[PDB]
């Protein structure tokens, strides 16, 4: 049989799925998907899905540490005739996938606004964690950006990070959004929709 | 926002074909071992062997055409992360990694300083230990030391562990090469075990991780490919813990 083509791996919120395409044949082909993780005991590929006729396979159950690389291969079959394997490029969930946004809450005090940044739900001992949050603030018609370092700071824990912003210049509306930056490859999470608060002068 | 050394390590991966699935075969060289150790002094003795292994590997390829810039960039980032850009710390470490355990004068100096070295490791040696060491000083028979002057240069504990890791591994190699030598075979065995007891603080797991690290040949192509595949993750954990 011909070889599967365009083998691709996509991940949103650490849920990797493998996809491929196949040409029309005079009969209905079936496929088998195999996964190999970096740090394997010997030199073995593990079966993810066996003999399916659709063109995708969720491999979430075969991810070790999100920072570690993995490879996938797919072959087609016709009764007794199997094709050659089509192979994926090296994939690491932390480097190649995308993570959803953090959730933000704002409240006001006398001369400052307090912002609570809750880590994206997927994160609540791997090197795949958020190292810094880039916080974008708009106050009336001005804009400023702040950075929170999650490790060198008492401000952050396993559930959230906190930030205090000073109120000034007769500004009455403060709008805030944030995105996280992952350790190791510096990949960014999605940016949160902006939340606003009104200060009465 | 990505650290500049990352793109250069991805260039080395391409050069060595370390993005191929064959590289996965047979466990890990460095990553799993580093996972096991969380206190900073234990991390520094393991990291010290990992860094010298990468430095020996890069010396074999420093000039290769399309990767000369990449290697230069990565060595300089290791300098910043592991040596805190301290040129004297980096120089003392290189001196220690380059001593030949087969040069008879080097072996003499090393056997001469042994008692003082254990002192520097924080050990209170037994009367027994002292006699076995005089056997060796006899067998093997300058205004420069091998190890004592370097050890006097560093007082912070993490800097000390970086250097002590390279001294303990030199001795363990010297002992291996004389393990079954008639005259001094019982001396060698006696010293060898009190050094292990003290440095590894009676932790067999720590001892074993250390011998694993110490017995990889950076010469085999497959080991070299795995080392290059693990580089980016190893660099991400080289800085001081918190
Ligand atoms: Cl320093």
């Amino acid at each position: 049989v011909p070889t599967p083509t365009n083998v691709t791996i996509e991940s949103y919120n650490m849920n990797p799925i493998v996809y491929w395409e196949y040409q029309i044949m005079p009969q209905v082909p079936v496929f088998t998907v195999e996964v190999k993780n970096y740090g394997v005991k010997n030199s073995e590929w593990i079966d993810a899905c066996i003999n399916i006729s659709h063109h995708y396979c969720n491999i979430s159950d075969h991810v070790g540490d999100p920072s570690n690389s993995l490879w996938v291969r797919v072959k087609a079959r016709v009764g007794q005739k199997e094709s050659a394997y089509a192979k994926s490029e090296e994939f690491a969930v932390c480097r190649d996938g995308k993570i959803g946004p953090p959730k933000l809450d704002i409240r006001k005090e006398e001369k400052q606004i307090m912002i609570d940044i809750f880590h994206p739900s997927v994160f609540v001992e791997t090197t795949c964690y958020i190292r810094v949050y880039n916080v974008y603030v708009r106050m009336n018609g001005s804009e400023i950006q702040y950075k929170i370092l999650t490790q060198k700071e008492d401000d952050c824990d396993e559930i959230q990070c906190q930030l205090a912003i000073p109120v000034s210049s007769l500004n009455s509306q403060y709008c805030v959004s944030a995105e996280g930056v992952l350790h190791v490859w510096g990949v960014t999470t999605e940016k949160s929709k902006e939340v606003c608060i009104t200060i009465f002068n | 926002m990505q650290d500049p050394y990352v793109k250069e390590a991805e260039n080395l991966k391409k050069y060595f074909n370390a993005g191929h699935s064959d590289v996965a075969d047979n466990g890990t060289l460095f990553l799993g071992i580093l996972k096991n150790w969380k206190e900073e002094s234990d991390r520094k003795i393991m990291q010290s062997q990992i860094v010298s292994f990468y430095f020996k590997l890069f010396k074999n390829f420093k000039d290769d055409q399309s990767i000369q810039k990449s290697v230069e960039t990565i060595k300089e980032d290791m300098n910043v992360k592991f040596f805190n850009s301290n040129k004297k710390k980096r120089d003392d470490f290189e001196k220690l990694t380059n001593y030949s355990v087969t040069d008879l004068n080097v072996q003499r100096k090393a056997i001469d300083e042994l008692i003082q070295v254990m002192a520097e490791l924080g050990a209170n040696v037994s009367g027994e230990f002292v006699k076995e060491a005089e056997n060796l000083k006899k067998y093997f028979n300058d205004n420069g030391t091998l190890f004592l002057g370097i050890l006097k240069n560093w007082k912070e504990e993490s800097d000390r562990k970086i250097m002590q890791s390279q001294i303990v591994s030199f001795y363990f190699k010297l002992f291996k090469n004389f393990k079954d030598d008639q005259s001094i075979q019982k001396s060698v065995e006696t010293i060898k075990e009190d050094m292990n007891v003290k440095f590894f603080n009676s932790n067999k797991k720590k001892r074993d991780d250390f011998e694993k690290l110490t017995n990889y040949s950076v010469t085999d192509l497959n080991v070299q490919r795995k080392a290059i595949h693990e580089l980016i993750q190893v660099m991400a954990e080289l800085s001081p813990a918190a």
